[PDB]
RNA sequence: UUGAAAGGGAAGGGCUUGAGAUCAGACUUGGUACCGGGCCAGCAUCGGUUUGGAGCGGCAGGAUAAUGGCGGAGGAAUGUGGCACGGCUUCUGCUGUGUGUUAUAGCCUCUGACGAUACUGCCAGCCUAGACCGAGGACUGCGGUUUUUACCUAGGAUGUUGGCAUAAUGAUCUUAAGUCGCCCGUCUUGAAACACGGACCAAGGA
RNA sequence: ACCGAACGUGAAGUUAAAGUGCCGGAAUGCACGCUCAUCAGACACCACAAAAGGUGUUAGUUCAUCUAAAUGAACUAGCCCUGAAAAUGGAUGGCGCUCAAGCGUGCUACUUAUACUUCACCGUGAUUGCUGUUUUGACGCUUUCACGAGUAGGCAGGCGUGGAGGUCAGUGACGAAGCCUU
């Protein structure tokens, strides 16, 4: 029932793990990742078993090169997703669009 | 309606009773309210009328002791206090927690003139009273019954609205300079892409 | 142990009435019906306006 | 469900003749009134008492269905001032007797969550089913008192949405006692 | 950046109650910026915390947590009645508590 | 609130077991209990309820 | 919404002396078809010799407005009872359907007369066609030439309990 | 006396939670590093109850809505254009009074064929947002899908994941806060009574 | 003693009467009017007011004089004013409120009782079944439904004390009984 996501790593500083779909919002947003290759990413890939697994790092690269590659094709798609997100004065939450 | 650290009330053409029962609810609610030019504070009804009803105050007093008694306050500031303590719980803990958060002041002293006032716009007499309807100003209404400080404070108002509009006219001038500057920067790249946003 | 309420679960309406299933089926929640435009109104009943 | 829509299809059809022949078409009266008691159990007199206890109308809330005749429209007219009843419509019947329908099982009141049931204490009167129930009390048939009798009185809830502001004067008044004859669903609605 | 909010900004109001009669189990809850039911139905299901300090560490800690989560609205001004683990004590009739954004349907 | 027709909680105000100690009438009583219960034969049933009788209600014969 | 219009048709019912009793109909004020067909019988019983029990409602039916966008004026014709005593009278109105200046009727005689709805029959309510028809200069001044007015002193109706701004009331 | 705590014209009490103190428990009488279990929680789906949405769609009725729009006939004035007379206009909404009937604006009444909308009701139509509850404990029943002596939402909650077990978790004591709470016994129609007995405690006491 | 509603111990929902400016949970909500009082008024029982006056204002009835530009007379009843004087200081409950937070009327939502609906648990009364499995509990076990206020009073089931018959081959100087104790 999880949600797996990446940052990506290289943007960010988080990696492939997963989420719950009741602690995200979803936006308006969207990347198209059809050519990213997370046929593998299932349960037991982040079975349980500090130091990160070679494969693990070696997944994280290969994610984010096409993620990357699509990132940069919308303007400041990748500065928006280095900023963290926070409610200023005077937004609500429920009249908000995201 | 957002959640203010304090809430500034200019108490000019307030009507009495409806700010004092929006300024309770605040203050009941953890919200600090001060209000300010009570002097300048509104009663609807003619004055004579206002005077007879603080005179049938005035009779109130213990019998046995007069020391004792109701204790009429004759400030503005205090006139708003008395209205507001009545809607107030205020012989609780919690009453007197709330009450702790409100301060009432003739004129307007500092720190409190360097800072933002506004409005309650259901409580304003030119909004609310039909428009041949007679009001009384509550400063004058607490010199005819004792107070002695109304020349003080109009003499300390006139300087603070002098000094005040000094401070206007320079930030009026500098917002015109900065408006020039923003018009001249207009026609940007950035400024186009802004307008197609809404800004 | 339990009642179940018929008008909320589908299983316990299929079991009291089984001609529920015809019902949905055949759409007769929604049925048209046919007839012609008619306006038998328009004589003397017309007194509904003023007498 | 054939013989419902013909009743209906021939009634719209009897008031658009009897426009174009220059008639007018009277409906026939209710058979049927569904009676809710509205009022508490204290102070109460003798005789609006007892008849509220012959009509099965033992606490607040309750209701009742009753054919309509002289003796019990006169036995309705003594406790008007305590009830509120109308005439109920065929989905309102189907809906109590869905949702709030119990049989009158050895003095024991019983679910009706099986055809069972309804065979084993009505069987002898042809009531096999919870449809066949539902039309002998919507078209008032030979055996109306057994099978509206095997019912237990309903048990309601207060409105979802309240009453008017006062309840104990006459719904022709603004209350909300007495006869209101299509308005008994929605309220009915409210409460069930 | 300055702010790192990602809650809504509350206060606890009051007890249900009648005129004379409180009821600790229910508690009122004013939305900051939420006006009417229609806004307030956002909030319904989201969790809510009162945090406060205690004397005494707990792991190290004196931040201490109260949970509870919106339930329903209340009355026609967007207020909305909670209902928290353990009954919020009635000192804290006007202080600030945090409205979350999750359980998330956005 | 109800509006009660009747009493409430009324025993039924028959006996339903012999005031009697004595063990051997009790197990008559089983007896006849087992026998009326499983036999609807309105013999037994009769019996049943005489065996828990008063003095004054059985009358020597 | 208060209000609408309504047609009651009863009779008496039928016998071997009189098989064929004449129709009666009443234009009815009332919330809804209970109250209106109970209100016909209030008349009924007041005018003529009949009772509800051995009459029968023949039909009751909306009469909805012909024109419902037109301004009109009516004139309404009343019967009501005072404190003090019963009294007619006559009064104007103006609105585009008839149950609007009934209902505002309503209004007006309650806060007028304390005259409750329970006191008054409605004798007649007209449309008064010609400018001649209309008699009373409140609802008179509505109807001269080129009329314009404006609204002053709007009092605009904030959504927030504190205003940054000073207070203003021009239109 | 010592220690802890509280205290603006009484004190005491109930309910509730916070704080401080005390007590208690499953890592079991655990099984052979793994298996398996206890407690508190997140999420998912189900069942029972229930409150919502600017909800969406189908159908029926009525004056087979009334209107409006279009076509046609008739009329009038708070009379448009035009024309005739004027006080202020280099007619720069200037302007008022007349006449009369669409003209360089329009309106009203009746009506002809269509087309909608409101209002009321039905749907054993669909989508969607929350809350509270989980009684029972092999099977047995009624139904449903039929692909089959199989499976199901159909005679009452399960799946999965994290954390903790030196602990969150619960209970009691003291105290603070919010709210409510007059002194018992008795005679009495009626007692908190400005009616009577009662300063306190032990033992005896019908 | 009135209105509502009658009460086992709880959870959720909805209400009754009464309310929704603050004290106080719920609208300074939507609407048509009336009223300005130098003793306004503000909700049944209920915490009073009369005869009688007003050219204050509002709406109505019936007559009359009018272009041979409207006006005059009598009257009806709404709110307001006068009539309306008591002793400690003081009560629409208080504050306070004037296109009301007053009076008459219509509407929409909303608030909450030990009441109503569904569910849990306790008790009472009834009720289903129980012997080749009844088997060492049949004064037992088990299925289902309804109900629960109480002085005087009746009855039932239990708790505690001194002493007596029987039993536990019961406890105890390695500490009985008594007493003190978050
Ligand atoms: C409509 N009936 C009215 C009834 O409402 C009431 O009227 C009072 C009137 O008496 C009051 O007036 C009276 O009473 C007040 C005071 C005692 O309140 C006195 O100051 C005043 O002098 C006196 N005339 C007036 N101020 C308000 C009306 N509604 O008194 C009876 C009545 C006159 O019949």
């Amino acid at each position: 029932n999880t949600l797996l996501v990446s940052g990506p790593f290289k943007v960010n500083g988080v990696p492939l793990r997963r989420v719950n779909a009741r602690y995200v919002i979803a936006t308006s947003t969207k990347v198209n990742v059809s050519g990213v290759d997370v046929s593998k990413f299932n349960v037991e890939y982040f079975a349980r078993e500090k130091e990160i697994k070679a494969e693990r790092v070696a997944d994280q690269k290969s994610v984010d090169a096409a993620l990357l590659s699509e990132i940069k094709k919308t303007p400041l798609l990748k500065q928006y997703l280095a900023a963290s997100f926070s409610l200023k004065n005077g937004d609500r939450p429920h009249l908000l669009k995201f | 309606s957002s959640f203010e650290k304090v809430v500034v009330i200019d108490g000019k053409g307030h009507l009495l009773g409806r700010l004092a029962s929006i300024v309770s609810k605040q203050i009941l609610n953890g919200q600090k309210v001060v209000v300010v030019r009570c002097e300048e504070l509104n009663i609807s009804g003619e004055f004579f009328r206002n005077k007879l009803k603080y005179h049938d105050y005035l009779r109130k007093a213990t019998r046995y002791n007069k020391k004792k008694g109701p204790f009429h306050f004759r400030a503005p500031s205090r006139i708003l206090y008395k209205a507001i303590r009545g809607m107030i719980p205020h012989k609780t803990a919690r009453g007197k927690a709330a009450l702790e958060r409100l301060k009432v002041f003739e004129g307007v002293p500092p720190p409190y003139d360097k800072k933002k006032r506004v409005v309650v716009p259901q409580a304003l007499r030119v909004l609310r009273l039909k428009p041949g309807r007679k009001y009384t100003t509550v400063g004058k209404l607490s010199s005819a019954v004792g107070w002695k400080y109304e020349s003080v404070v109009e003499k300390l108002e006139e300087k603070r609205k002098v000094q005040s509009a000094e401070y206007y006219a320079k930030k009026k001038a500098l917002t015109k300079k900065l408006n020039a500057a923003k018009a001249s920067t207009a026609e940007s790249e950035a400024a186009q892409k802004l307008a197609a946003f809404g800004y | 142990v339990l009642k179940k309420n018929p008008l909320k679960n589908k299983q316990v309406l299929l079991r009291l009435n089984p001609y529920a299933k015809a019902y949905a089926a055949e759409k007769v929640g929604s049925a048209k019906v046919e007839q012609a435009k008619v306006k038998p109104s328009k004589g003397q009943f017309a007194e509904v306006l003023k007498n | 469900q054939k013989e419902y829509t013909e009743a209906e299809r021939s009634v719209i059809k009897a008031k658009r003749d009897a426009k174009a022949s220059n008639s007018y078409y009277v409906d026939a009266q209710p058979k049927l009134v569904f009676v809710v008691r509205i009022k508490g159990i204290n102070k109460i007199p003798p005789k609006p008492r007892k008849v509220l206890q012959l009509l099965r109308l033992t606490q607040i809330n309750a209701g009742v269905f009753v054919r309509l005749t002289k003796a019990t429209s006169e036995l309705i007219k003594l406790a008007e001032p305590y009830v509120a009843y109308g005439y109920p419509s065929l989905s309102t019947i189907r809906q109590l007797v869905y949702k709030r329908g119990f049989g009158k099982v050895n003095k024991q009141r019983i679910a009706l969550s099986d055809n069972a049931i309804i065979e084993a204490n009505l069987g002898k009167f042809n009531i096999l089913s919870i449809e066949d129930l539902i039309h002998e009390i919507y078209t008032v048939g030979p055996n109306f008192k057994q099978v509206s009798n095997f019912l237990w009185p309903f048990k309601l809830s207060n409105p979802n949405g309240g009453f008017r502001a006062r309840k104990f004067q006459h719904f022709i008044q603004g209350g909300d006692t007495g006869n209101r004859e299509q308005f008994i669903n929605a309220l009915v609605k409210q409460m069930n | 950046a300055e702010s790192h909010r990602l809650y809504v900004k509350g206060k606890h109001i009051s007890y249900q109650r009648s005129k004379s009669v409180t009821n600790p189990n229910v508690s009122l809850i004013q939305i900051e910026g939420v006006a009417s039911p229609k806004d307030a139905k956002f909030y319904l299901g989201k969790r809510i915390a009162y945090v406060y300090r205690a004397p005494k560490e707990i792991r190290g800690s004196k931040i201490r947590v109260i949970w509870g989560k919106v339930t329903r609205t209340h009355g026609n001004n967007g207020l909305v009645r909670a209902n928290f683990k353990k009954n919020l004590p009635p000192k804290t009739f006007g202080a600030s508590v945090r409205i979350m954004l999750y359980p998330s349907n956005i | 609130g109800r509006d009660h027709t009747s009493k409430q909680h009324v025993r039924s105000g028959h006996r339903t077991a012999p005031k009697s100690d004595n063990v051997y009438l009790q197990l008559l009583v089983k007896l006849y209990s087992f026998l009326a219960r499983r036999t609807d034969a309105p013999f037994n049933k009769v019996i049943l309820k005489s065996l828990f009788l008063s003095k004054i209600n059985r009358p020597p014969v | 919404s208060r209000l609408n219009e309504y047609q009651v048709i009863g009779r008496n019912l039928p016998t071997e002396s009189v098989p064929e009793p004449k129709l009666f109909r009443m234009r009815i004020f009332a919330p809804n078809t209970v109250v209106a067909k109970s209100r016909y019988w209030y008349f009924l019983q007041k005018l003529h010799k009949v009772k509800k029990a051995s009459g029968e409602i023949v039909s009751v039916n909306i009469i909805s407005e012909a024109k419902p966008t037109k301004v009109k004026t009516f004139g309404i014709w009343l019967r009501y009872e005072s404190r003090s005593g019963i009294h007619n009278m006559y009064k104007e109105y103006r609105d585009v359907t008839r149950v609007g200046a009934v209902e505002t009727m309503y209004q007006d005689l309650a806060a007028r007369h304390r005259a409750r709805f329970r006191s008054i029959h409605i004798l007649k309510v007209v449309e008064l066609e010609k400018t001649d028809d209309v008699k009373r200069q409140y609802v008179k001044q509505f109807l001269t030439k080129d009329l314009k007015f404006p609204l002053p002193h709007r009092v605009q109706k904030s959504k927030k309990l504190f205003q940054a701004t000073a207070p203003t009331t021009f239109y």
